[PDB]
């Protein structure tokens, strides 16, 4: 009763982001390190937040 | 009781039907098939509201609310309590 809804087309709530497949396509699971692997600055000379 | 002028004009004939069996007045009111559903309808959708009014707990005419029911229950029927006192009403 009291008018608090929120209103929709079907066609649109059937239509996904866009974007959503474009990131399904950039992404890949983590690599666990293994027992003393060698690091990124051991390897080139790079920044401390990545090293 | 008539005005002045009335008598003249309170004539039989003129129904869409129910014919002399409902034409007649009471007091300045006239009746006839249409005035006995007009009374039926009326006189239960107001007892149905009271009586709605005694479950819902107050009887002051500014809180009284009925209500229709949520929008789970779509285009069917909902039970009396809730939201179903309201489709009744409607009708």
């Amino acid at each position: 009763g009291t008018g608090m809804s929120v209103p929709e087309f079907v066609s649109d709530l059937d239509t996904p982001d866009p974007t959503i497949e474009v990131f399904l396509a950039s992404t890949s699971d983590p690599v666990i390190p293994e027992e003393g692997a060698q690091t990124a600055g051991e390897a080139y000379e790079n920044v401390d937040p990545v090293l | 009781a008539l005005l002045s002028f009335e008598r003249k004009y309170r004539v039989r004939g003129g129904t869409l039907i129910g014919g002399d069996l409902f034409d007649f007045w009471v007091g300045p009111f006239y009746v006839g098939f249409f005035g006995v559903t007009t009374a039926f309808f009326a006189l239960l959708g107001t007892i149905l509201i009271f009586w709605g009014a005694s479950q819902q707990g107050t009887f002051n005419p500014w809180l009284i609310n009925i209500a229709p029911p949520d929008l789970s229950y779509g285009l069917g029927m909902a039970p009396l309590m809730e939201g179903g006192l309201w489709q009744i009403i409607t009708i």
